């Protein structure tokens, strides 16, 4: 009775429409982020559903600017809109103040846009989760953000179908302030732990950034080196 | 103010001086008038400082966003066209500026843009109160067959001549060189001073 | 009880009204695209329906500009409105920047228009799929766009009733870098594989473009040679 | 339960409210158009029916401008509104460009207005089909347009209750390039075949136009010569 | 159930809410119009309800201007609002052009306002039919107009509860070009035939207009001669 | 089914919500008006209840201006708002033309405001009836006005719970052109006839106006003389 | 069926949502006002919960201005909004005319705001009753106002859970023109009569005002003398 | 039947949607506040998750300005929006008058924003409670605020799942004018007593302020001293 | 500025110079003032460069859209009418331009459009500060019987004469010929130089 309209609380105080948007997220490809010594990285699995696709296009990891990037899971078209919103919102801040001092504030603006779409009749929530990772004046940052506009800051985290396994793995295996290669190797292990019945991990997307540098996206051969 | 952009075979060189006046009153000796706005794109400013500084911030933000969206840098002509449209739109309440946009796409380019969004590409161009002095030097000494090293020397000569004759120009000369190989490079001021000494110049 | 309003997620995180719009797409004639050596082509099945109809005026293939064309499937009035949108939107980009550097941005604008019609009460999704194909500054491009505003870039792709048979055929048989005439022949074969019931392929519509050139529309005598 | 609202797709991707509006169109009086040598004509069945009624006004054939005419079937007040919209839209184009180069574009603006009424909550579709006929820069033209906003260009066609009979008759008997008088005769014959057995056709409305001239309405007597 | 909302078509293509509005019209007092030699008249029966009612007031026959009058049946407050609309709309034409050349365009503006209230959610139709009668640059005019915005031009017609009895009487007894006194006589007789079993006409309202003149409203002792 | 929204006609052409609004009016206290020789008067019953109430305010009879008064029955807050509207509307007309020539137009403005609340969704009708009485350039006037915006002009009339008793009494007892004293006496007698039997009349409100003067409200003393 | 929406009349002409809003008021704490010789007073009870509550921020009697105070009962947040409305509305009158001549007009503006919330869909009524008390040019005033926007002027009155008891007591015990001390005494007795078994009543709020003076709030120690 | 829309009163005068919003609040982590000598403090139970969460990043205690802090419980995204609102609303007041004289007005503006969201359809209530604590020109202040926009001022209070235990504990243990250190101790003591089954309080957040100073946030190290 | 458009039997010829000034100051020697705007349609610009350039972009966009939509080219008279409507709409905030629109539909056309949207067809026309000198040459030497080779020489002559007497005109002459057979064709600079040399001219 209580799960048809976003503006309706259940008697236990739940918003089931927001909870159902979360279910769209759980169906997306696994992605993870982790902090390492002076840096942050993102890795993304890619559901591949045809060799006819240009796979190096409509990518899961998206640059927001040179120092900040996002990865998403859930409805793709919704994810695109949120990444466009984050980009325009990053530039507005830059124009206003000359720079983006704290990435948390960008993340909150995206999360507030999402929150809005859980409070007004005649709109549905975005069926999307995001990890943001980058460097600001505080240092390397890793956030996530869900369909409700709930945000958390992490040392390591994941989204998508393999979330639970990847987080499990990382919770046992994760160490702070690893060097880059070792952080990347840990991340691939974690990703691989979520695969099931001898399922092979094709070359994921990987991007990293360290303090004083801009983002780099690992090309095809650098990633296979870890496979 | 004095600014200049020149094209060579595989390079753009852009330079300015730094004086900021209110009538005769030299308020600032080191304002900045030359900006990197993209990987292989530079912009010079002249005219009303507030208007020009807002345009610089916009162009930085928009070209970075365009690059992210398109996976390639905005072509230099497309930069000039963007500015042309933005400035003509507010024609009757204008940005009171003269801009040079220089860069490398498949070729080197320099565009001169006026306060009504008139935009013309040229082999070289100068803006500000000191520009007629610069056009004198360039008309007399510029060659398309110049090397980057001679091009750098020419613009220093041209802006130094303008500083001698234009009281609204002065201060240190900032120079940037843009190539496909090294990208946008602002030359170290010690290198500029050394060239100044060697050319036999003052201030 | 979850499939009646576009703004209502099902408990499994699905938007059934969007899914139902994609059923409308499956009823359109088949159209395909494929990238070939320095080029891209489009082919469209013409479901002929009476000698009383003007043949020349029915076009499934539509020029967006001289370097960009589209073919559509699904609700025809909807499709026509999307093509109008894409045409105005291309010209706006060309006015602003002087040219259209990357076709993916045009397709994304169209896809955003569609996505918006899946998020707000009081509106229905466009019951349309599009294939966009052309040359930009990156090279030859081929994209599809569905009722959700989901986009993918392809080497080869299809839409309409015979989508699955055509995609299947192309997964088996397509290779990159074919000369124009072999790519057309392969596309006609892919198209014929979808007909079934010993059905005769009537003269389809074909268009291609190669780097440095403008679109050409095959006249009907030229299409016959492949029949 | 998918047929109560225009913004609701059925599980097969249908819009039942739009199909119900078509049903209204099938109830009107039969009208037809045909292209002939250097021209196009329209004939309309006049279901007059009461001597107290003025047999002079609220005609089925309406001039849009001097070179373009339409005939409608379905909801009468809706039809009048669409005709008013068409006339104003023709003048807007003529003021903007000095002339109306291609009649298809006028028909598309009328059809886009219809289409919009099948996409937004709080409005019903127009319960109307139109045939447009005239001469533009391309030559004689003949279009139809339904409640969905779907258009087709024709050599001959019909609307109203006798549509199916009339079209059957024409698919068998229609010939391109008839002189005017034989086209009219064929059209009258076509229309007689649609009547329920042993029911006499009273004087229809007839209008025609030829390249280089303006429309003419056939007067009450000139029609009789064909009865 | 397809009969609860004005924007809902039934499977047969009907708008039941509009059909129900025309039931309200069947409950009003009978009125009629008829053209005669160089003129037109209107007659209205009034349901008088008590000697405490001031009878000179809230007339059934309302002048729209000096050359045009209307009489209404159905929802009385709805009808008053439409008569106000007609009056202001008549004046707008007269200001714009200097005169009202063709009464049909006035009626169409009224009917267009009514058609609107059958197409948009959140409104109901006007529960009203009108007869308009007057003289324009064409000659004497008689139109009616129903809740759907449907209009017809007539020689004689009626609205209200006695419509069916009045119209059948006129069908057999009406003749064109009667002198004024004979038209009125027939009109009175037509009205008397609609009354039930030994009922009596309580002096109706009568108004008439002839070419080159303004409207005249018959006074009590003038109507008295005809009873 | 048909009685839940004002925008919904029943199959018989009725607006049940408007009829239910009329039921609120029937629960109000009886008031009457009547014309006498060169004037008009109002009498209002009040079941005043508790001695803790200030009897000398929130009057049933409300001056609209010096020459026009109203009395209402039904929802009290609605009535207040309609009276506020009538006062402001009267003054708007006076400012525009310098005077109020015909009270009927003021009544129509109030009744049009009520009519509109029976035609647009999102709103309920006013649950109010009013009588208006006053003097204008035509003479003494008396009107009633109901929740539908239906108006009538009267020689005598009543509203409220005892309407019918009062009216049947006046049907037999009322005479035109009585002097003021005899009109009030008859009015007082008409009101007593509507009482429950054994039930007595505890000093009504009474107001009157004659040609050439402004309204007088009868003081508490002068009313008693009539009881 | 008829009690779910504010815009729906029941068949007996009732507005059930407004009646349910009046139930919210019955749950609030008891307050009363009464006129005395040259003055008026208000007394509010209230259940204090914890000893951890701050008294003094205790908020029952609210000054509207120096000459006018209110007490409310029902939903507390609704009541705060209406009290802010009243304060700002009193200042607007004071700025416009330089003073507030008649407190009744202030109460009407508030009551009009509450009436509107019983007439438009999309909004619920305020679940609040108010008593207003003060001095204007007429003299000491006492009014109540309920969720429907219904107002009465009183010599004595009460609102909240113990209303009926308090009104009954004052019905038997109230006398006009008491000195202030006797009024407060009677008020306290009336309030005490409304308590159950054994309660005794902790210190309530008391406020009074007399002609020529501004309001005084009796402080804790003054009130004690009456307990 | 009566618990599905915020604009619907139940027959007992309840707003069940608002009551259901409270239920979300109850699921949140316990927080408390208390006034001490010249001061006020807040303590918040954090509540865990993995070692992979950046600790000290999405604080439960939020500075509104240098003199005012808030803590929340319930929906976290809603809570963030209300804190952003409170921060902007404080700065608006500071710009207008130069300072924030009385914190109660800030709490009222926040509570009025929440109240609006219980009165207008198409909107859901904020599923949030807040405690505000700070110092103004009146002294140390402590308020709570619930989903209804109901506010109370306190000496001590709590919100979240452990509220009743914490409040019960404080209701016997709480002393008026304690020194900061002892106030903090009592607070932790009270907080511990709400944990069930020998559960271990990991480091909570603490903040305090005393007259003439700005807020201090205790370091993780400084809190331990109390654990 | 000097621009010219002439019609012949089955041809339109359009030409401009390239000088861009701010008062006496020659900023650009090689600005562009003649544009193809549709398959068989060209346009020249004069007046404020930013206004003109925006109008060139609009016409290229709109003429392309129209042709896509209509499957035929906009008639030249329709182009002129479109422009005339747009300029007149904003006549109190105007595009400060003089425009030539020339092309072939069923016949050759040249239209002249002013800043208030006044539009007139003529057999030839000229705009800009140099136009009076041009009208001198055309009045004396234009014939409707000229061949395309002759008309090309004629406009080179007109413009050369204008450049001698109008200091706001200068630089290389641009020329396009428009026909049904070849469409809009820009003449190569080497061919114009060769004709300037053959005709006995300078600048």
């Amino acid at each position: 009775a209580y799960d048809r309209a976003i503006t309706v609380f259940s008697p236990d105080g739940r918003l089931f429409q927001v909870e159902y948007a979360r279910e769209a997220v759980k169906k997306g490809s696994t992605a993870l982020g982790m902090k390492f010594a002076n840096g942050v990285l993102l890795i993304s699995d890619k559901k591949v559903r045809s060799r006819l696709i240009e796979q190096n296009s409509i990518e899961k990891i998206q640059l927001i600017d040179d120092y900040v990037a996002a990865v998403t899971s859930g409805l793709v078209a919704d994810a695109r809109v949120l990444v466009d919103f984050a980009r325009i919102s990053a530039q507005q801040e830059k124009v206003t103040y000359g720079s983006l001092v704290n990435i948390e504030n960008l993340v909150k603006r995206v999360a507030d846009q999402m929150q809005q779409y859980t409070q007004y009749g005649g709109v549905r929530p975005y069926g999307v989760s995001l990890i943001f990772a980058g460097i600001d004046q505080i240092g390397p940052r890793l956030f996530d953000c869900d369909p409700a506009g709930t945000i958390n800051e992490y040392k390591a985290t994941a989204i998508g179908s393999g979330k639970d396994a990847v987080v499990s793995f990382l919770e046992r295996e994760y160490k702070e302030n690893l060097p880059e290669k070792e952080a990347v190797t840990l991340g691939i292990k974690a990703l691989k732990s979520s695969l099931e019945e001898g399922e092979e991990l094709k070359a994921p997307e990987i991007a990293s950034i360290t303090v004083g540098n801009k983002y780099r996206i690992y090309d095809q051969e650098e990633v296979k080196k870890f496979l | 103010t004095t600014t200049v952009g020149i094209t060579l075979k595989d390079a753009v060189i852009m330079a300015t001086e730094r004086r900021v006046t209110m009538e005769n009153f030299i308020m600032h000796k080191n304002g900045k008038k030359l900006f990197q706005i993209d990987t292989y794109t530079g912009m010079t400013i002249a005219g009303l400082v507030g208007d020009a500084q807002v345009l610089v911030r916009y162009m930085k933000a928009e070209l970075e966003l365009y690059r992210l969206q398109r996976r390639v840098n905005m072509p230099i002509e497309a930069v000039a066209t963007l500015l042309s449209n933005m400035l003509n739109q507010v024609k009757y309440m204008p940005y009171m500026v003269q801009l040079l946009v220089g860069g490398i796409d498949t070729a080197p380019h320099v565009f001169s843009i006026d306060a009504a969004g008139g935009s013309v590409e040229d082999i070289y161009a100068s803006t500000g109160s000191g520009s007629p002095f610069v056009y004198g030097v360039l008309e007399s000494q510029y060659s398309e067959k110049m090397t980057v090293d001679e091009g750098v020397d020419l613009v220093i000569r041209a802006i130094s001549a303008a500083k001698q004759r234009d009281s609204a120009s002065g201060g240190m000369i900032d120079v940037a060189v843009i190539t496909r190989k090294d990208g946008y490079v602002q030359l170290p001021t010690d290198q500029i001073e050394s060239r100044i000494r060697k050319l036999g110049l003052i201030l």
